[PDB]
């Protein structure tokens, strides 16, 4: 439950490279 | 030159009193009108018709005093002009050009307010164009009447005093046929007629705001405007009637009597007119609360 | 990092307060609504006006763009969600259907697709319609206050609504019951939008704060507020990334918020009045903003 | 549904005539097509062909939904079938959508005069131009029309790739810059006719020669 | 770009109509009606009730939202019209509370409120006959005295009721917006002129503020 924020951060970081 | 003029040209009147008057006008007029243009141009989000005339008036009053830092040095040095003939022509041209421009833009506000307050027909969308159209027709007219102040030699050297007078001393011919008509038309045409509208416009506004037809619920706020109309109209009249009245008398006696002694009275009476350049921002712009909010 | 955007276009032509604005699915066409009574289609790229649609009722509060681009919707105090056909053979724009049935004003309308639109109203209920017949296929009662906004999931399988009761409810589109309860706001919720993942949504309330709710926890994930901002949020939108959160305040300027750092990172102060609507393109290369000043602004 | 009747005058019904800019296109007994004139919505702008510039006049009056064309001095060159064509210009609109029944500079050419066709084929049509139709917008202002025997031309493709409304999926235009093609997959009986290509980058709107499918 | 110029011409055609519609609606003044039930809201003068009327060649558009947060939509109206039943003392405090919410509303701080204390006849007879005593609900009425045919007792009560609302008005208005109380009946035909004169003064206070005379 505490890792949801980290998961969303990783999602954004992976997506940001191809915004 | 006459012995009396020597005392005037070297006495404490022009050597001491005037430089103080023009120093305070510059120090409290340039930044005050400077902030006024800051709001009207930068922070004002819309070109409301009142903003058009008030912005131009702030410009006219601001431009009138920008050359006073040259006039302060003129008097402390004993009415000695060291900056050459070129700058004396623009300092006279800007001084009377903008001072008479302000008379016109404060006539635009007085008549602009009259139409709005007395006839609230409400077509303010299209009147923003008329304000700019009328505003340009005044700047062009001021330029067309300021030409004689640039094409005419002003600086005269007096050997008896070792001083150069930018405007105080001129030849008889100029002051008797050339300037007797340039300045008579300037005072009669650019002050006396605009003063008729401003005086007429504001007394009609007071008559309407004092009428019994107004709703008694706004009496407290309706009588605050009444005091501001008198403040605006009083500053207009007492600051420009003296100098312009002595100008007609000064040049009238020169043509008919050759009497040039009145110029001493005129220069002191002209101190009121320059005082108005710094009075206006505290009477037109900084009276309303909303404008002060934008300033902060 | 700081964000600065420079009002690349200014869309002028609305003569009253703008209230809603929706981007086309192509990220170039744009529909906006104002109290003027006109629903204007804008060419964002060239600032041209494609259509000007006269609304029957000028008290419009919401506008929508059909994902296919064939239709737009408008709703407000007239209690009706009107549907307009943009691809009429006759060349003009005409109403295709009027979705009467709401007992209060409509605050948000959003097409799921053609022949299916979900609307929210001040009568404390949302309704999922079909435009072919104009009958509420489902109703979503459960709010104790006026519903203010809607946000459809990327899969359009769920939608989230916020109400004046300071609560946000997720709804099962195909079953009709509320599936999640979110609360924490101290005043009316005024704008709702979906994080692009579809598993989260951001709420903008009149208590002068935005907040992020995750459907899996329903807890206070992040709180976007500051001591110097003491006015409510009128619209909320997300960037394509989801790292950037935009919100239109009543202090006359939108604020860009880092959705993860919870700290403000930009301001879009270009309006003289309350910012009412705010939305990011599907392409992510533009950010329109409408306000009561009566001008829309494309920010890039 | 939409109707344009002619007898010159053109009568419009079934569509918002005031919102459409109108064209005149004429056709000699067999010489292809030629854009006689053009008038925009509100009569704001008017264009003419070089062959009738100043000699012909185009006028339009919205309230009665009627379009006019008048000739100052007739010549033997003007004997032709005259067509009333509507066009509306906004972001995604399709100009040259509807043609009337008819009343009795970029150069474009067609390398084919006529070919035989049979149902079930995948015939393709070709056209050439003297300039690159691909504009900086990314649009390519090429148009396709099909004139079946005894029938007015009908729009098939606008801007070289967009399928017109009411036209089957069979037709599919393509091209790039100067070379263009029109694919007809699953050729059917009603596809027999003369195919015309058009440009809209600059006026006059020059037509192609015309490929007669048999 | 040829088609882009026809689109740019279209936008100006749209803009021309948009401007021509704005100038028609700019001269018509919007009014909002508020009030509790059993008041003469609908008599003293779509999903929400409308009422247009014109006095002295000035058009008014009056709104009554039967179906508050929609109040935000009526920001920048000319004047709010608030109607309250002065006869019903029991509900008067509830109406007094309602007027507090409207007057100190965040989005109505510049909108003047035209207050109608309706059905003054019912107030006159209610205290003239002495059937009910106002002091039950307003103990301070025992201390109030009138500062200004009209029976002295009803006038004393009449002005006390107004004073309660005007005290609410002047406590926070600060001159940005002004309340204009009135007394009227269901038979009073002059209720329309009261709004007309009051809107003239509401406009004047707007010109004074925006022309720096205040
Ligand atoms: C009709 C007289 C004429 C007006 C002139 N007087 C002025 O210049 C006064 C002076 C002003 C000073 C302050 C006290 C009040 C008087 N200034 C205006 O009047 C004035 C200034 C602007 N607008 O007006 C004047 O006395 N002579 C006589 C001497 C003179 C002739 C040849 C000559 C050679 C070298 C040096 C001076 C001269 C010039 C002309």
């Amino acid at each position: 439950v505490s890792k949801a924020a980290a998961d969303l951060m990783a999602y954004c970081e992976a997506h940001a490279k191809e915004d | 030159v006459d012995e009396f003029s020597a005392s005037v040209l070297t006495g404490k009147l022009t050597t001491v009193f005037l430089p103080i008057v023009y120093t305070i006008v510059f120090v409290v007029g340039l930044p005050s009108n400077g902030m006024a243009l800051w709001v009207f141009l930068f922070r004002t989000k819309k070109k409301h018709p009142a903003v058009i005339y008030m912005a131009n008036l702030a410009l006219a009053d601001l431009l009138s005093v920008i050359w006073f830092p040259l006039k302060i040095a003129y008097h402390i040095h004993g009415n000695n002009w060291i900056y050459g003939e070129a700058l004396c022509n623009v300092l006279i041209g800007f001084f009377y050009g903008n001072m008479y421009c302000s008379i016109l833009f404060m006539t635009c506000l007085s008549v602009q307010r009259y139409w709005v307050i007395v006839n609230p027909m409400g077509h303010s969308r299209k009147k923003a164009n008329i304000a700019i159209g009328i505003s340009l027709a005044i700047w062009l007219l001021i330029l067309l009447v300021t030409i004689p102040l640039y094409v005419v030699k002003q600086t005269i050297f007096i050997p008896a005093l070792n001083i150069t007078t930018c405007h105080d001393v001129l030849p008889e011919q100029l002051l008797v046929g050339d300037m007797f008509n340039y300045f008579l038309s300037l005072a009669i045409g650019v002050f006396l007629f605009p003063a008729f509208l401003t005086a007429s416009a504001y007394v009609l506004m007071i008559r309407m705001l004092r009428s019994s037809a107004m709703d008694e619920n706004s009496e407290k706020k309706r009588k605050r405007a009444i005091k501001l109309i008198v403040t605006v109209l009083a500053m207009y009249l007492i600051c420009f009637t003296p100098s312009n009245l002595l100008l007609v008398v000064h040049y009238f006696l020169i043509k008919s009597q050759g009497q040039s002694h009145v110029y001493a009275l005129y220069i002191v009476a002209l101190c009121l007119s320059t005082l108005n350049s710094c009075i206006d921002p505290f009477v037109y712009y900084f009276v309303s609360h909303d404008f002060r909010d934008h300033a902060k | 990092g700081r964000i600065q955007m420079r009002t690349r276009r200014t869309l002028r032509g609305h003569l009253a307060k703008i209230y809603a604005m929706h981007w086309g699915t192509d990220s170039r066409l744009l529909v906006s609504a104002s109290q003027d009574g006109k629903l204007i289609i804008w060419d964002s790229y060239t600032t041209n006006k494609v259509h000007a649609i006269p609304l029957r009722s000028s008290w419009v509060m919401t506008c929508a763009y059909a994902p296919s681009g064939n239709y737009v919707a408008c709703g407000g105090l007239d209690n009706i969600c009107s549907i307009y056909n943009l691809k009429t053979r006759e060349g003009n724009v005409r109403v295709s259907r009027e979705l009467a049935g709401h007992t209060g004003y409509l605050s948000c309308c959003r097409f799921l697709d053609d022949n299916q639109i979900v609307t929210s109203s001040g009568d404390t209920t949302c309704a999922l319609w079909d435009i072919e017949t104009g009958q509420q296929t489902t109703t979503f009662t459960g709010h104790t206050g006026d519903v203010m906004s809607l946000s459809l999931a990327p899969d359009t399988r769920l939608f989230v609504s916020g109400a004046c009761d300071a609560s946000a409810k997720l709804w099962d589109v195909r079953e009709g019951m509320c599936r999640q309860t979110f609360t924490g706001h101290e005043s009316d919720i005024n704008a709702i939008c979906f994080f692009p993942n579809g598993n989260a949504f951001a709420t903008g309330s009149d208590d002068a704060t935005c907040r992020l709710f995750d459907l899996r926890a329903d807890q206070e994930l992040m709180t976007y507020s500051h001591d110097n901002i003491i006015c409510g949020i009128t619209s909320v939108s997300f960037s394509k990334s989801g790292r950037l959160l935009l919100a239109g305040y009543d202090d006359f300027n939108c604020n860009v918020w880092d959705a993860l750092k919870a700290d403000r990172a930009g301001v879009l102060a270009g309006h003289d009045n309350r910012v009412s609507c705010l939305g990011v393109t599907d392409d992510g290369m533009a950010v329109a903003t409408g306000s009561w000043d009566s001008f829309l602004k494309i920010w890039n | 549904d939409v109707q344009l009747v002619e007898s010159l005058s053109c009568s419009a019904s079934g569509f918002a005539f005031s919102s459409f800019g109108m064209h005149w296109v004429r056709q000699a007994p067999e010489k292809g097509l030629e854009w006689v004139a053009y008038i925009s919505s509100g009569s704001g702008t008017i264009y003419y062909a070089d062959t009738v510039k100043g000699r012909f006049t185009i006028s339009r009056d919205d309230p009665k939904n009627t379009l006019f064309l008048q000739m100052t001095s007739l010549r033997s060159e003007d004997t032709a079938m005259y067509y009333c064509v509507r066009s509306i210009y906004y972001y995604g609109s399709s100009p040259f959508d509807f043609w009337g029944q008819g009343t009795t500079d970029i150069v474009m050419t067609q390398a084919t005069s006529s070919v035989p066709v049979t149902p079930g084929e995948s015939v393709s049509i070709s056209c050439r131009s003297s300039k690159s139709l691909l504009h900086s917008n990314g649009n390519t202002y090429l148009y396709w029309f099909l004139q079946r025997p005894g029938q007015s031309p009908q729009l098939l493709i606008y801007r070289m790739s967009n399928l017109a409304s009411g036209v089957p999926d069979r037709f599919s235009g393509s091209g790039s810059g100067t070379a263009f093609t029109l694919t007809i997959s699953r050729l059917e009986a009603e596809d027999v006719g003369v195919y015309y290509c058009m440009q809209h980058l600059e006026y006059p709107l020059t037509f192609g020669a015309g490929t007669k499918l048999e | 770009s040829a088609e882009d110029k026809a689109a740019v011409e279209r936008s100006k055609m749209i803009d021309r109509n948009l401007r021509e519609d704005g100038e028609k609606a700019r001269r018509e003044l919007k009014l909002l009606l508020l009030g509790t039930g059993e008041s003469g809201k609908s008599t003293f003068i779509t999903g929400i009730i409308e009422y247009p009327f014109d006095l002295q060649k000035v058009n008014f558009h009056m709104f009554d939202v039967g179906g508050r947060k929609w109040i935000q939509c009526f920001n920048d109206v000319t004047a709010i019209i608030f109607v309250v039943d002065s006869s019903d003392y029991n509900r008067l405090q509830e109406a007094l509370n309602d007027f507090k919410s409207i007057w100190n509303n965040r989005w109505l701080r510049t909108i003047s409120v035209i207050l109608f204390l309706n059905k003054q006849d019912l107030l006159a007879e209610k205290v003239l006959a002495g059937k009910s005593k106002i002091e039950d609900y307003f103990p301070e009425f025992a201390r109030y005295t009138t500062p200004e045919g009209e029976d002295p007792r009803v006038t004393r009560a009449k002005y006390f009721i107004r004073k309660e609302f005007v005290d609410i008005s002047t406590a926070s208005g600060d001159g940005r917006h002004i309340c204009y109380p009135h007394f009227t009946c269901a038979v009073d035909t002059e209720n329309a002129r009261r709004i007309f004169n009051d809107c003239k003064d509401i406009i004047l206070q707007m010109n004074l503020r925006e022309y720096n005379l205040v």
